[PDB]
Order: C-alpha cells, then sequence, then structure tokens
C-alpha cells in the first residue's frame, strides 16, 4: 500500500515542560481552571481527528 | 364423457403442468444465481449487526 506521511523533526521541536510528576499534581487544579482553552481545544482536535500528526500544533 | 370435454379438460391439464414446469426451470436458474451471486433474498448468511457498536467518545482517542 502507500507510504505513511511523518512530520519532521522541526516540525517535533518544541520547549519542554521538564518538571516532575509531583510539580505536575501538585499544580495540577491550578493549571485546569487557567489553561483550560487550548487544553480543551487540542483534546477536542485529538478526539475528532484520531490522528496525532493532525494534532500537532 | 363427451370428446369435447376431455379434449379441452386436457388442454387444460397441459397448459397448469406446462406453467409448473417452467416454474419449477425458473426456481432452479433463480437458486443457482443467488447463491453464485448472494444479492437476491434467499443464501443470506448472517453477518454483525452494526446496532452493537459503541459510537461513543472512548478513553483514547486514536480509534
Amino acid at each position: 500500500p502507500g507510504i505513511v506521511e511523518l512530520p519532521s523533526l522541526e516540525d517535533l521541536k518544541v520547549q519542554e515542560v521538564k518538571v516532575s510528576s509531583s510539580v505536575l499534581k501538585a499544580a495540577a487544579h491550578h493549571y485546569g481552571a487557567q489553561c483550560d482553552k487550548p487544553n480543551k481545544e487540542f483534546m477536542l482536535c485529538r478526539w475528532e481527528e484520531k490522528d496525532p500528526r493532525r494534532c500537532l500544533e | 364423457d363427451a370428446p369435447e370435454k376431455n379434449y379441452e379438460r386436457t388442454m387444460a391439464i397441459l397448459q397448469i403442468e406446462s406453467e409448473k414446469a417452467e416454474l419449477r426451470l425458473k426456481e432452479l436458474e433463480v437458486r443457482r444465481l443467488m447463491r453464485a451471486k448472494g444479492d437476491g433474498p434467499w443464501f443470506q448468511y448472517p453477518t454483525i449487526d452494526k446496532a452493537l457498536i459503541d459510537h461513543s467518545p472512548k478513553a483514547t482517542p486514536d480509534n
């Protein structure tokens, strides 16, 4: 069949959130209140597109 | 019986039996075509009902 099309490594470069899981869980409820809108844009895009390559930006 | 009666009764018998024979030949041909192509109401061996599929958003998105 066809060739699967993957994004390049430049498309995956981003400033990673390099904090530990306790730093994430301690800051979790304020992250869920304050970072609501692009997170829900992303997860709606992620359950509608069903393809992570269409959900990168 | 009159020869008229036997004669016309024989014509009636021959029409009924010729119709039944042509219908049996058509029945054989119809059964052969429906087993071969599977497009008629006969030989419809069952598949999975698609009403059983859960179309809800699942726990993970890649599906």
